[PDB]
RNA sequence: UUAUCCAUUUAUAGGGAUGAAUU
RNA sequence: GAGAACUUUGAAGACUGAAGUGGAGAAGGGUUUCUUGUCAACUGUGAUUGAACAAGAGUUAGCCGCUCCUAAGGGAUAGCUGAAAAGUGUUUAAAGGGGUCCCCGUCUCAAAAGGGAAACAGGUUGAUAUUCCUGUGCCAAUAGUAUUAUGAGUUAGAUGGUAACAUAUAUAUAAAUGAACUCCUUUACAUAGGCUUUACACUCGGGGUGCGUUUUCUUUGCACUUUACCUUUAUAACAAACCUUGGAAUCAAUUUACUUGGAGAAGAGGUUCGUUGAACUCAAUUCAAAAAUUUGUUUUGUAGCAAUAGUAAUUCGUAAUUAUCCGAAGUGGUAAGGACUAUCCUUGAAAAAAGGAGGGAACGGCUUUGUGCUUUGCUACUCUUAAUACUUGUAUGAGCGUACCAACAACCGCAUCAGGUCUCCAAGGUUAACAGCCUCUGGUUAAAUAGAAAAAAGUAGGUAAGGGAAGUCGGCAAAAUAGAUCCGUAACUUCGGGAAAAGGAUUGGCUCUGAGGACAUUAAUGUUAACUCAGAACUGAAACGGACAAGGGGAAUCCGACUGUUUAAUUAAAACAUAGCAUUGUGAAAAGCCACAACUGGUAUUAACACAAUGUGAUUUCUGCCCAGUGCUUUG
RNA sequence: UCUGAUGGAGGAUCGAGUUGAUACUGACGUGCAAAUCGUUCAUUUCAAUCACGUUUAGGGGCGAAAGACUAAUCGAAAAG
């Protein structure tokens, strides 16, 4: 078997410093340590990732596709899709009840 | 002879509690115009695990009657109480579980929890885990009521000291064995450097008047004086009696 | 270490300069002399 | 690097004034073919062939303003 | 088949510790744990969360209560003495 | 209550009949 | 070389041997690093060697780190004490910023393993390299005018989809307005268990490139066969997220495991995030059929970097050329990811920084009246990405660390001391195994010495007839099977265990045999991957987990319940601790316990299911009488 | 109810490493060593181990308690 080799100065392994080696041209295993990768934006209802987003870590989202960042419901990074439909069918619900009840309230 | 561990104690070198992952001091909404003329509804978004205490926390979201915005409190939570419901604070507030009220407005015999028993301290009494006061009654031109706390005293606080309806979550809490030392280690290791014990009668007579002997036995009377310096008070201090209690 | 600081660095040139010998045209006319194995300058 | 083979973008970036470099191939596909590798600012634009008589074409549709250099 | 034939959960403890006191956490194991019944959703699913929090498998919404059930036989009455009124 | 002491806060509205709401 | 057991070279025999005297490692050391020269002393023997001595030389960063942020915490400010020295750090902060009047806000330090702008491959030196060269990129920054273009949206801002979903591929997918004031998200987080994916690792047979015994035989024993940063690669599958619709009972999709569902499932149709970043025709095409464009079938590629860079065998000015570089898989060793389940009287950290949103202060121009506003003519427009040319200070890119050792003589042990001192890597065989044992890349063949002889004695071991603890304070030491399969397993018990109880048979060998998955055909026949059992043989020196590797059991008594901890260097225990039990004090800032000279503080981000002070010490069963003595406590 | 049919809990077991130190009261005891070497033994999912940073200072600290440790110094460290 071959044998490995360090590089990135942060000699020991930590969730920031995790290893990977392949194969190079030049026929030696060089190391090859990958960015830690982030979390996604979540429910604010039932702790469910929203969706429409990618998780980047804030240095590349700095940069990140607009596209991958909202699904096509207005606010975008609000909640996911059966928790926004609560809402949505509770909004004109609470105000008909709040009508109704102004009204029959002689 | 030394310094014994009990007065070492005091210096709070290692001593001072292991507080790094606590969640915030647990306090009641600070009287306000709306609370003291009226109810204001906050809603608990969620209830949390506070790792020195045993009883669960609440981050109660009201909304700033002064300024645009809302501000987050942490509250003891009540047994019974729900993320997504709205808790009411202030006199007129409808008496239920949960809800924070002048104690001179409900009625007697009711269960109370996070009792303040001198208006304005954001709650200070009744707080651990499981427990619960009683009003035991009012004074007849209010502004006084007496209510039974949880050791078994009565005490008398006026009527404009505020409290919730309720009784502590995470009830009996003491109530399951600690199997093991282990759990024990784990549950002081959050809270203090109280444990392990190691019995004064088992250490030598300069770190402990019941230490030295031969055969360790405490030799003299183990009741000290309440009068006792800091290095004395050490035994069962000021006792008025011992043995097993006959009810 | 292959880490140090600048001033750290500067006092260990200054000591290897030190340790240098008294030229020779001076001695025609040192004992503050140190090895780094034996005697170490504790810094 | 892309491998591309639709032509009419690759006559439309004939008229990029960055591309310098062209390299030829000479490789035996099992008859001798070649892959026409052109200089991009961002990519190593090499475009893979199918016939002789395509590469042929391409390789004096180059506009020969600029420099010539193969590996071999 | 039937593996303990009486000492069930507790038999992660081995021999260890008293037959006494393994029993009296007898009387608490089959229900910290157990499956009890949320009045939000209505399936007898909850689940032991924390030391005082609790969560059913199905409404995602955590209530507060006791240290290994649902709910504290104090905190029934007190309740059901406050909705009296 | 004025000495004095204690508590709370952003010293933030005079007394009685699970969504928001700032210019 | 004057001089060679311990300098160099070649040959041989060997070792380190998968947890290495191997590469990189940090603390610590500081030139020990490299070249050349040299031997007065040192290198406990020699020494021409050297980590010694002497002269020169050697460490190159926008991308690797520090520098930035915050934690445990440290210092300081306001005060307040104190003769001061010093003690504490908001205890009556008037403490910088923001936008345009108000809002927020002690300062500073503390991590070269926590968070974090962005770099890879090949090559190069006597000594530096992801820093130097070549090539290819990436990130952050960039002030005032005139030209462009691209795309958008418009004479103040889009698209479908019954839905989920998705929505701009110009040089780059930039082109779907926006203040004060706020609300979120990322950063951002435990442990255990298995499942799965992927890269890497290793491995198998036959195609392209080299050596060999061959007395006796060979399709003979083997050996060398690549692709970074850069592209959402598209995919596809699978894990989860998500709609229509069926509208289930003779409930159903299912997972290794349980999970989910009439707030919606068989069943069907439909759609992202997460992976490896070539896997499926992916990129086309030859051709046909759909149709004012799609579907199928054949030729090209090591999917694009990609071979040409590197690598390897024969000829060949002594500089060259050659062609290969392929079908595939199989094991699961190491990592990461995913979706889960389980555990806690344990719930497993902050900021710097970045992003999204609610709302809407402000939005088409030229000139023109009066005082940013009503008004008259033309309506062409404005921005998102890239720049180009002139004015500002010159308009890219600071400073520091980079050599070497890291112990085997460069560190600490008074030393070139068998001591101590922070990760990854493991092929075969053997295996359960990163164990042990032999070897393969790498390293070494050196240890404050060498010959010869080989007695006593010492030390580290081996083997011993017959007896088998008679020795001895005492079975001290050593031996005894010990792996695995089949069988069998008592008293007692807290019912969990005891238990590998005890106790047996076998395992040697080869000739054998048989049985147990994925791929296709209109009940059967073809392609292609296991290691678990069983019985007939005979045979071999009647002996075999063949080396390595590995429990001695049983009957009782005493102590301690157990796991754990302890007198660093004479005592590891019956000692301590421990869960359990019991007692005592305390309702609070005029409390309990404790610290302080005072100020003040710890418990306390606490509140009797709490804190503090004790004693006893699983469980079971008990815990008797005495308040005269001494303590503690209570009334009058 | 048992039998048979399925998984992955435990301060569970053996066991290298790691952390220690039971015995030989072995060697050594003018030692490699002012505590080492050999064999043997204990320990390995948690009251576990390690590193760095940081807090606690001497009639003080810290101590699962040995009069232990507090730089070869402890029934009161070291320097003057």
């Amino acid at each position: 078997a071959q044998r490995v080799h360090y590089r990135r100065h942060n000699h020991y392994n930590t969730k920031s410093n995790k290893v990977r080696p392949v194969r190079t041209p030049g026929g030696k295993l060089t190391i090859h340590v990958v960015k830690k990768k982030a979390g996604k934006p979540k429910c604010a209802d039932c702790k469910t990732a929203i969706q429409g987003v990618k998780a980047l870590r804030p240095a590349d989202n700095y940069r990140a596709r607009r596209k991958n960042r909202t699904v096509a419901r207005a606010y975008g990074g609000s909640i996911c899709a059966r928790c926004i439909r609560e809402r949505i069918m509770r909004a004109f619900l609470f105000e008909e009840q709040k009508c109704v009840r102004q009204v029959l309230k002689e | 002879g030394r310094v014994i561990r009990g007065q070492r104690k005091g210096r709070g070198s290692i001593f001072k509690s292991h507080n790094h992952h606590r969640k915030g001091a647990a306090k009641l909404r600070h009287l306000d115009y709306c609370e003291k003329k009226g109810y204001i509804k906050g809603l608990v978004k969620d209830i949390i695990h506070d790792p020195g205490r045993g009883a669960p926390l609440a981050k109660v979201i009201f909304k700033r009657t002064e300024k645009y915005g809302k501000k987050e409190e942490l509250i003891i939570a009540s047994e019974g109480m729900f993320t997504g419901q709205y808790i009411s604070c202030g006199t007129k507030a409808p008496l239920s579980v949960g809800n924070i009220l002048p104690i001179g407005k409900m009625p007697e015999g009711t269960l109370i929890c996070n009792l303040e028993h001198r208006t304005g301290n954001r709650g200070t009494l009744v707080k651990a885990s499981g427990c619960y006061a009683t009003v035991v009654g009012q004074s007849e031109d209010g502004k006084k009521t007496k209510v039974r706390l949880p050791s078994g005293a009565k005490k008398t606080i006026d009527a404009k000291a505020r409290a919730m309806v309720g009784v502590v979550g995470a009830g009996g809490r003491i109530d399951k064995p600690i199997l093991k030392a282990g759990v024990a280690h784990h549950k002081y290791r959050v809270k203090r450097n109280c444990w392990p014990k190691v019995r004064g009668v088992a250490m030598n007579p300069v770190e402990h008047p019941h230490g030295g002997g031969n055969h360790q036995h405490i030799g003299h009377p183990s009741t000290v004086s309440r009068s006792a310096p800091a290095g004395q008070k050490v035994g069962l201090i000021a006792a008025r009696r011992t043995g097993l209690l006959r009810g | 270490g292959s880490i140090k600081r600048f001033r750290l660095k500067q006092r260990l040139g200054k000591c290897r300069r030190q340790n240098r010998p008294v030229p020779h045209w001076y001695r025609l006319k040192n004992t503050k002399r140190r090895h780094w194995r034996r005697t170490k300058l504790g810094l | 690097p892309k491998q591309i083979t639709d032509i009419r973008k690759f006559l439309k970036i004939s008229r990029k004034p960055d591309t310098t470099a062209v390299i030829i191939m000479k490789k035996k596909s099992k008859t001798v073919i070649t892959k026409l590798k052109l200089r991009t600012k961002k990519y190593l634009y090499t475009m893979v062939f199918a016939d002789r008589k395509k590469a042929e074409r391409i390789e004096n549709s180059l506009l020969p303003s600029l420099k010539r250099i193969y590996y071999p | 088949s039937r593996r303990t034939k009486k000492v069930g959960l507790t038999g992660k403890y081995g021999t260890r510790y008293g037959s006494s006191l393994r029993k009296q956490i007898k009387k608490i194991e089959l229900m910290q744990h157990a499956k009890y019944l949320c009045t939000f959703c209505g399936k007898t699913a909850t689940k032991r969360t924390c030391v005082g929090i609790w969560k059913c498998k199905k409404c995602k919404r955590k209530v507060c209560g006791g240290a290994w059930s649902l709910t504290t036989p104090a905190a029934v009455a007190a309740k059901s003495t406050i909705i009296r009124l």
